[PDB]
RNA sequence: GGAUUUUUGGAGCAUCGACCUGGUAUUGCAGUACCUCCAGGAACGGUGC
């Protein structure tokens, strides 16, 4: 309930960059970025787990108009 | 090797199978007798040292008793015959 | 559980004590015998012990079969087309069945090559003149219920039911 | 090739030169067309020698049978390995 | 080398086997010694002469040229050479 | 040259091998060795005055085979 | 049973599904001759099944004329419907859905990606009806017929080209006598040519073509099909001429022409019908015979290599790193772990955190080596 | 779902033999305390019930097998092949019209 | 891979196993050819000449 799925991100974005971008709406407790270990590139999706479900819902509701590297990043509940 | 092949060619051209070498020289039909009393008339396309023959457009005739026996014969396009069943091989048949 | 080709293919087929090919099918409780043609006439004895077959029917054409073991069952009726499917049948084991009437063994005389029969532990054998009727029905059988036929029994069978 | 070893330990029937057929589990073979048939049964057809008599085949089981290549004519598969 | 039926026939020595001749005669006896050329030397042989008349002969030796078949006993069915 | 090498180079051909004891097996020859061992699949065998039976696989020896019959669509120059 | 309502609608739906499968087979393009022949055979089998279904549905009309008086009556109705609803009010404890009411005839009349064959036509094979030398209707095998003709003629002066030239004639003079033993080989050749014509086009109506051939043999071939300008009228059976049409009509019912000869219309009628069928098969399939003759000439003119080319067409890494060791984790639903370091890495993960969040314990460093739920609850209550 | 399909088939068979649009064998059953939720058009099963009623009405045609017998579809493979070719041509024309509509939308 | 044991050729009588009737002694622990003897009938079958 406290985890939000962020998609539509480019492969050039980093996990400290995503943690700094997610810190503008609330402190993120954990950030998981699934990436292939054979190629060393991200899959364009990540999971941000906050400290509560209401803060995660407020972060997912305020990230509907975020643009990174020209691509719109979508936030959904997970 | 080459010397064994030359000796085999000399034994096929000047030995007992030289009449079989007449089957591959002018492509004449030969008469071969089998163990089941079936005479095969036809030319020999390929031969070997163990009298194994490869016949093309052969006619196999035999006598089958049903009285008096009839001369039931058949015609095969291509056939192969082993040297174990060959009894007598005639170079120039009568008819 | 019904009998199919998978139960016959997974069964153990080996050499029996009578120097014949036998396939063991004990402990199956098959209510009906069917799809027995997968053996391709490569067996001489078929065991059907501990089965719930109510009627001995549905046998395919098998010429290599020479022994039938249908003991420990509940066969109440017998099939009529048994001689046309097994022409070389010699041994028939129908012990511990539910035969009550004497008319049930009337197709059993259709097998001309039958010489061995076993109808012990059956209610049909408790009736009077059962062995005489079995001798008068099928004269080709020489051993009935582990007992050889008699000339006086054959004379009593030919004299009775005239 | 290995075509003769592909049908090993299976219920194969080999036809003899005298007309009999030996069916058994051919477990071992050799280059001289020999066969080792475990639980083998040999069946030989008998002549009727009459006008109304049918043709029968007497079959007898022998067990492990070592058949040489001089008597074997052709071998055919009959049943899978049990 | 040696064949696997030849090794099975050589390992079956000392037991009661039954050789078959080319004329239909079957001789059953204790195989004393065997050879690689299907030579069957058997003691207490029982000749049949293709008519059922089984006479008891001693120290019989059948060659491999007329040996049609060799019925081995069932005790050699678990040999490791046959697998 | 030996004739066993010409018979060994034959695969998926519907041939007819006539044996010595009045037997004739017609089928697709799948394997041939140096000892003329003919292994065929899905063949029809007819004995002397008997009904033609069908077999899924057959293995005829070299010494038991008497003659062979090949189809007409088989060149003999390339096989020798 | 609703034989007029439900069975007729089921037969109409099956016929519509067969027509849709035939339209989908005809709309798809073909790339090979054998696949096209297999598709034509499957379409012929589907057409035969649809014709059998239509013949079975067309006979279910005897009781319909008697039941239409009771079915169309407005005085009846909901009484029998309520009785059928009470009969259909049984136990519904069989919780199972059956979506194969209409999807199963749609899937039975379709093919798969691995094999383009229908479900009734799954056992059909093109190798069981045609030989390798025919090529699925590309050519015709004439080697056995030429061998039979050479065995019947008892002469080796007839090659394959001479046999193809003798077989190409339709109304010319025959090579042998009509009363000789060549008719027994000609009937077998006609029976082979009829099967080759029936195998080359399975979608065509063979019964209508056979009826048309029988009508042309009876009405035209038996009444002087070859007029002249003895040459005016010729008979195929008697092999004799005629002066005029009146003399031929008078001699058609004669005693030597009926049964008083060895080639009359009584015994030699089947041989004449086989000759007419062979002539019709040679006239209808002349292009296939020309293609077979061209293929035989190309095989004879080629060399051996060209004819052969034409005829051929680790435990150490699991033991040193501590793997393959069963470990039970009672916190995450008693899960299994195949390593101590793998379990230590999965303890500080999202799955173990989601397993520990159900009990109410926060994700901290004190519950890192906690396995049991009661020990974790005691460690959470102690702090 | 076999009982609901059988009830829908029975309703389509009882509604096809009606002499009017509202005077059927299913309108009087609604007032006879019989719960039938498939009669209302708001359900998704009503679209299948209407197709079943249309198939039952097409099964009562005079060339459907009640007073006549079809000879072209039952005794002529060439007519069936021509009908399959016409259906394939109609499907190709519908695909071309769909491609033209997609090109116009683009 | 062609020269004596295995893959390129020797190409009405004799005997045994049964089928049916009576007397007769053995009541016994083994993985086996076989398995007490006599008398009478047979219109049972295989092998070679």
């Amino acid at each position: 309930d406290a985890t939000v799925y962020v998609g539509g991100l480019d492969e050039k974005v980093s996990e400290p960059l995503l943690w700094e971008l997610f810190l503008q709406a609330g402190p993120v407790v954990n950030t998981h970025m699934p990436k292939d270990r054979v190629t060393g590139q991200h899959q364009g999706y990540g999971f941000v787990e906050f400290l509560s479900e209401e803060d995660a819902d407020y972060a997912i509701k305020i990230m509907n108009m975020i643009k990174l590297y020209g691509k719109p990043i979508r936030v959904n509940k997970a | 090797p080459e010397e064994l092949q030359k000796r085999e060619e000399e034994e096929f051209n000047t030995g007992p199978l030289s009449v079989l070498t007449q089957s591959v020289k002018n492509n004449t039909q030969v008469l071969i007798n089998c163990r089941n009393n079936k005479k095969l008339l036809g030319r020999v396309k390929a031969f070997d040292r163990h009298c194994n023959m490869v016949l093309e457009n052969v006619k196999e005739m035999w006598t089958e008793v049903p009285s008096k026996p009839v001369n039931k014969d058949r015609y095969i396009s291509k056939m192969f015959l082993r040297g174990d069943s060959v009894i007598v091989v005639l170079r120039n048949p009568l008819i | 559980v019904k009998l199919t080709a998978e139960l016959i293919e997974q069964a153990a087929q080996y050499t029996n004590a009578v120097r014949d090919r036998e396939l063991d099918l004990r402990g199956y409780k098959i209510p009906v015998i069917e799809n027995l043609g997968a053996t391709l006439d490569q067996f001489d004895a078929i065991d059907f012990s501990d089965n719930e077959i109510r009627k001995l029917d549905g046998f395919p054409l098998l010429r290599r079969l020479k022994t039938l073991l249908v003991n420990n069952n509940r066969i109440c009726r017998i099939g009529e087309g048994l001689d046309q499917a097994l022409p070389c049948l010699t041994e028939l084991i129908l012990t511990n069945n539910s035969l009550v009437e004497l008319g049930d063994l009337d197709p059993l005389a259709s097998l001309k090559s039958l010489t061995y029969l076993s109808i012990l532990r059956n209610p049909v054998t408790n009736k009077k003149h059962y062995r005489l009727y079995v001798i008068y029905k099928v004269p080709q059988v020489r051993v009935l219920d582990f007992q050889k036929v008699k000339l006086k029994e054959r004379q009593e069978a030919e004299k009775m039911f005239k | 090739s290995s075509k003769m070893l592909q049908h090993i330990d299976y219920r194969m029937r080999c036809i003899l030169q005298d007309g009999r057929i030996f069916i058994g589990t051919f477990k071992a073979f050799d280059k001289h067309m020999n066969l080792i048939l475990c639980d083998c049964d040999e069946f030989r057809k008998i002549k009727p020698k009459n006008s109304k008599q049918a043709e029968r085949e007497e079959k007898r089981v022998l067990g492990l049978v070592l058949l040489r290549g001089e008597n074997l004519v052709s071998m055919t598969v009959e049943g899978p390995p049990p | 080398s040696i064949g696997v039926p030849i090794k099975v026939l050589h390992e079956a020595e000392g037991h009661i086997v039954t050789c078959e001749t080319n004329t239909g005669e079957v001789y059953r006896g204790k195989l004393i010694e065997a050879e690689d050329n299907m030579n069957c030397q058997m003691s207490n042989i029982t000749v049949t002469y293709r008519d059922g008349r089984v006479a008891q002969l001693e120290q019989v030796y059948i060659r491999g040229s007329k040996i049609r078949f060799l019925i081995l006993p069932d005790m050699l069915k678990n040999a490791p050479m046959l697998k | 040259m030996k004739l066993v090498r010409f018979l060994m180079k034959l695969s998926h051909e519907t041939v007819t091998i006539e044996l010595k004891n009045g037997t004739q097996v017609h089928g697709t020859i799948t394997g041939v060795d140096v000892s003329m061992n003919t292994h065929l699949k899905a063949v029809k065998m007819t004995l002397k005055n008997r009904e033609p039976v069908q077999l899924e696989t057959l293995s005829i020896r070299g010494n038991n085979i008497r003659y062979f019959i090949l189809p007409d669509s088989l060149p003999l120059d390339t096989l020798l | 049973m609703e034989t007029i309502l439900e069975q007729q609608r089921r037969y109409h739906e099956e016929k519509e599904r067969l027509m849709d499968v035939m339209a989908k087979e005809m709309l798809t393009k073909k790339s090979t001759l054998r696949d096209q022949i297999n598709s034509d055979h499957r379409t012929r089998a589907m057409q035969d099944r649809y014709m059998e279904v239509s013949g079975n549905l067309r006979d279910l009309y005897d009781d319909k004329d008697g039941l239409r008086k009771e079915e169309l009556n407005a005085i009846s109705g909901p009484n029998e419907f309520a009785e059928f609803y009470n009969r259909l009010k049984q136990i519904k404890e069989f919780h199972r859905k059956h979506p194969n009411e209409i999807c199963v005839p749609m899937s039975v009349e379709f093919e798969e990606l691995l094999k383009a064959r229908e479900n009734p036509s799954e056992e059909a094979q093109n190798l069981v009806e045609f030989t390798d030398e025919e090529g699925y209707g590309r050519y015709l095998d004439l080697h056995d017929c030429y061998l039979k003709y050479i065995n019947l003629k008892a002469s080796e002066k007839l090659d394959y080209i001479t046999y193809l030239s003798i077989f190409d004639q339709l109304f010319d003079i025959p090579k042998e006598r009509k009363n000789a033993e060549y008719k027994r080989y000609l009937e077998m050749l006609l029976e082979y040519l009829q099967d080759y014509t029936d195998r080359v086009k399975p979608l065509q109506d063979q019964n209508e073509l056979f009826g048309k051939i029988q009508a042309e043999f009876e009405k035209k071939w038996e009444n002087g099909t070859f007029p002249g300008w003895e040459e005016r009228a010729q008979r195929l059976f008697s092999t004799k001429g005629k002066s005029l049409e009146s003399l031929d009509t008078s001699l058609f019912a004669k005693n030597p022409k009926s049964k008083g000869t060895k080639r009359d219309t009584e015994r030699n009628k089947d041989i004449a019908f086989l000759e007419a069928q062979i002539y019709e098969y040679v006239e209808i399939l002349g292009e296939q015979r020309h293609l077979t003759h061209e293929n035989v000439q190309r095989k004879q003119a080629r060399t051996g290599e060209e004819r052969e080319e034409e005829e051929e067409e680790p435990y150490w890494l699991y033991k040193l790193h501590g793997l393959n060791i069963n470990y039970n984790c009672e916190i995450c639903g008693n899960y299994t772990y195949r390593g101590p370091k793998a379990f230590q890495r999965h303890f500080a993960e999202w799955r173990h955190a989601h397993g520990m969040r159900c009990l109410g314990i926060p994700n901290t460093a004190h519950f890192a080596n906690v396995t049991q739920i009661e020990d974790a609850v005691s460690l959470w209550a102690k702090l | 779902s076999a009982f609901d399909l059988d009830v829908v088939k029975l309703t389509a068979q009882f509604v096809a033999r009606n002499g009017r649009q509202f005077l059927t064998q299913l309108m009087q059953k609604e007032q006879r305390n019989y719960q039938f939720d498939f009669l209302r058009p708001q359900h998704s099963l009503f679209n299948y019930f209407t197709k079943l009623v249309e198939q039952y009405t097409k099964i009562l045609i005079p060339p459907k097998g009640l007073f006549s017998k079809l000879k072209k579809e039952a005794e002529n493979p060439r007519e069936v092949l021509d009908q399959v070719c016409y259906r394939v041509e109609w499907a190709k024309f519908q695909e071309r019209e769909r491609k033209k509509e997609e090109e116009e939308k683009e």
